[PDB]
DNA sequence: ATCAATATCCACCTGCAGATACTACCAAAAGTGTATTTGGAAACTGCTCCATCAAAAGGCATGTTCAGCTGGATTCCAGCTGAACATGCCTTTTGATGGAGCAGTTTCCAAATACACTTTTGGTAGTATCTGCAGGTGGATATTGAT
DNA sequence: ATCAATATCCACCTGCAGATACTACCAAAAGTGTATTTGGAAACTGCTCCATCAAAAGGCATGTTCAGCTGGAATCCAGCTGAACATGCCTTTTGATGGAGCAGTTTCCAAATACACTTTTGGTAGTATCTGCAGGTGGATATTGAT
């Protein structure tokens, strides 16, 4: 069956993220909502990430390629080098 | 007569469940997926070390997390128990994210 | 010879913190107390963390440290969480809490 | 093939020191290593600012006091300055 | 007979006045008294510069009218007109000032 | 030979109608009476906090004088850059 | 005859003092040659911009001096200044006009 | 004695502004606030670019820094043009000599 | 109150992925010793500007009265969203397998640094003189509210 | 719709704060030229680890039904909060003075950089042993929701 990809971020997937956010009902139109945000969260760190991996002129996005990103958008990770 | 429970009763227990554990909540695959997409609008022909793509899904899915506890306290401030897309507007708006 | 760091009496890599200093292009010159006293601070602040984390894994049973006992330890500590605020920690989730209007009855 | 530098030899001896039985994952070693880098960038970060702001090309360990000060709250700050002040004593006298 | 306009007219005028303006709002010699004040709370025989206190009061309004604007959109938002100290908690709330 | 008087409860030089002001520039119509100390305490947080770093780096540099400069480096490391005072 | 930097890349800023700024910064150990001209370009690029936006509000405003309300017209009233300069403020600039719907009247 | 020089970016500032808005003026606050803005703009571009320099262990940063350092700050359409600005600025001065 | 249906917890058990204890190897890095350079503390002091003074006055804070209309409580009911169950679809596992490409090594030259010398310039500093517009007045237009 | 009270607009004007203009001065800055050093691009390549492939395995997502209960609409009203007024206080303004302390300049040594050399160490790679605890079991018992 034909599927876009951000829809395979399923309903029951983002019950269970809502969950660990203590929320206890939720609505109808929060899904596609959820969805679009999402989207936007990945494309501004993505896009970071993969500048930084053309300017260090490779075809790879390194795990530090993604960590700089994150930590540029003011959502710095540990864990995963750096 | 069949058994059945409350509506709101299994979601509290699925609540316990989740704030209890802390592996991943999305799919593996549709999440790598997704992320090949985005990402090949950027660049062609990208690859990714497997520690990079799952750096993302735990950077996504904690704010994606941070972001329903907002949402929520938004719905309880409208004096609701459901959240709607209204409240996720007025969290990110606040937030900075927009607007 | 006798290290820096046991001159200092630390864990911590003196020398290792002062290469790190210079080569980080921080100034054009580092005074030689300055990578002691920050090899101590860092030592310090990895020591209570290292302290509430392992209770946290005494408490549930534990004797390894793991993510998410450093997670416990740094959300139900409030400086540790204020000093950490805008930090996420890979596989720690969240602590349990439940807005009270959404409990039963 | 070359070397990758890390903290994790220190972590788990400072983690001898405070809990003698009590072991850590490798995960785990990751997020201290993340977070002793961290401090490290900040500290030494705003330590270069201060000196900066003062016209000077030194940083020294007044430089590190102020930065720690400023950086870490009330009494993670407090207690951080007297390990500091402690160690560059006894790096002076031994 | 005497004139009176009807509540919420006037509060309506004056927002569109000082929304037009850019002076500032607090009284100038108070606001020096409370920044002495909380300074030699910290730190005894402290002087100012003229210019230091005022990037203080520039600051403070600044931030206290970006802060309204969050609380206003808070009471709104539980489709209210008056805003309450609880609008103003939630704000800093999702602001990360208390989280 | 002399010092100054005592300052105390100058929190409350943050008038009402000050604060009244304050919310219409923030595009508030209406305002319930609790919002007046509810205010002033989050003002005073914010200057304190402000301040504390302010004052922090004046001692730093060994002065005894508080500049704009000491003022908007306080400003720019708590997240709020500002223009207009400074370098 | 002696030429600048500045006019030898075509530029209004000063090249010479913005290489200057970068070694004396401890941004890093070396300063290519490039790297200033190409900064110099870049924040007169930007000057440029806001100047521009800011000289059409003090027009609105029939003013043809501006000040810093006009600077903070230009940057709040253009999405991607604002976002530039989202963490920013302008002091003496006041806020934008806007007043939410619900409050209105009718 | 005399009091030391206090650099700023005002006549540059000026001459642009000239160039924009041959007809209009602007105050000394005003120019505060543009000399505020060039100053911060300079810090966060080069403290990018030391950054991405030092990611890649690169002691030198070359006008290739900058402009990636200019990418990831600028938001979409500034970046575009800024980049073209700077680009065709390094080209003319090296093209020259 | 009883009582049935699940969920949840505790004690114990066992396989194994990941922690560990070991020996050996070595390049880099940290310690040592010596010669050289220099940053910034001291001392001294010129001079900006901060604290404090007085005095007059009107802009604005305070305090009160009055009632318009907002917030909060109550009721009520349509329909949305949770629970449960039946499908079946595709995520997951893992194991092997090219080979893309990260990364280590060698070569070497365009470009950067260091330095001495010459010239240009942007920043006070001192006065001297325009000029944009703030703020005042007056009178025509618009808005709001009662009727 | 009419009309009256009041806010709002805009033209016109005047005083002046602040912007513009000029000359003089000059220390730092900027440029030029020469010699010397070296960062890192280029080319080749070995080895990591990424992409893909098959292929069950079944866990989990999807579609449906039913109804519990939540959201939102409607209604009412006590009392909070806005508007307006009278009163007069304290902020604002204008200007002067003394001197605190910031800052400019010069001297001078403790400490930091720069090499050369020696020694220690932390990252490493196999290689083998060990173990904390995830996951499965049973059965006690707590919770939930029907009566
Ligand atoms: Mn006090
Ligand atoms: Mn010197
Ligand atoms: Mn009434
Ligand atoms: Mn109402
Ligand atoms: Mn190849
Ligand atoms: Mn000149
Ligand atoms: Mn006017
Ligand atoms: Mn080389
Ligand atoms: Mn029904
Ligand atoms: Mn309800
Ligand atoms: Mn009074
Ligand atoms: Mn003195
Ligand atoms: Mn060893
Ligand atoms: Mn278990």
């Amino acid at each position: 069956v034909l599927r876009d990809n951000i829809q395979g971020i399923t309903k029951p997937a983002i019950r269970r993220l809502a969950r660990r956010g203590g929320v206890k009902r939720i609505s109808g139109l929060i899904y596609e909502e959820t969805r679009g945000v999402l989207k936007v969260f990945l494309e501004n760190v993505i896009r970071d990430a993969v500048t930084y991996t053309e300017h260090a002129k490779r075809k790879t996005v390194t795990a530090m390629d993604v960590v700089y990103a994150l930590k540029r958008q003011g959502r710095t990770l540990y864990g995963f080098g750096g | 007569k069949p058994h059945r429970y409350r509506p709101g009763t299994v979601a509290l227990r699925e609540i316990r469940r989740y704030q209890k554990s802390t592996e991943l909540l999305i799919r593996k695959l549709p999440f790598q997926r997704l992320v090949r997409e985005i990402a090949q609008d950027f660049k062609t022909d990208l690859r990714f070390q497997s520690s990079a793509v799952m750096a993302l899904q735990e950077a996504c899915e904690a704010y994606l997390v941070g972001l329903f506890e907002d949402t929520n306290l938004c719905a309880i401030h409208a004096k609701r128990v459901t959240i709607m897309p209204k409240d996720i507007q007025l969290a990110r708006r606040i937030r900075g994210e927009r607007a | 010879a006798k290290t820096r760091s046991s001159r200092a009496g630390l864990q911590f890599p003196v020398g290792r913190v002062h290469r790190l200093l210079r080569k980080g292009n921080y100034s054009e010159r580092v005074g030689a107390g300055a990578p002691v006293y920050l090899a101590a601070v860092l030592e310090y602040l990895t020591a209570e963390i290292l302290e509430l984390a392992g209770n946290a894994a005494r408490d549930n049973k534990k004797t390894r440290i793991i993510p998410r006992h450093l997670q416990l330890a740094i959300r139900n500590d409030e400086e540790l969480n204020k000093l950490l605020g805008r930090v996420t920690i890979a596989q720690g989730g969240v602590l349990p809490n439940i807005q009270a209007v959404l409990l039963p009855k | 093939r070359s070397r990758k530098e890390s903290y994790s030899i220190y972590v788990y001896k400072v983690l001898k020191q405070v809990h003698p039985d009590t072991g850590i994952s490798s995960k785990a070693m990751g997020i201290m290593n993340s977070f002793v880098n961290d401090i490290f960038e900040r500290i030494a970060g705003e330590a270069s600012r201060l000196a900066h702001y003062n016209k000077r090309s030194t940083i020294t360990s007044r430089e590190i006091q102020t930065a720690v000060r400023l950086l870490l709250p009330g009494e993670l700050a407090k207690h951080a300055v007297s390990e500091g002040t402690k160690a560059v004593t006894k790096y002076t006298s031994a």
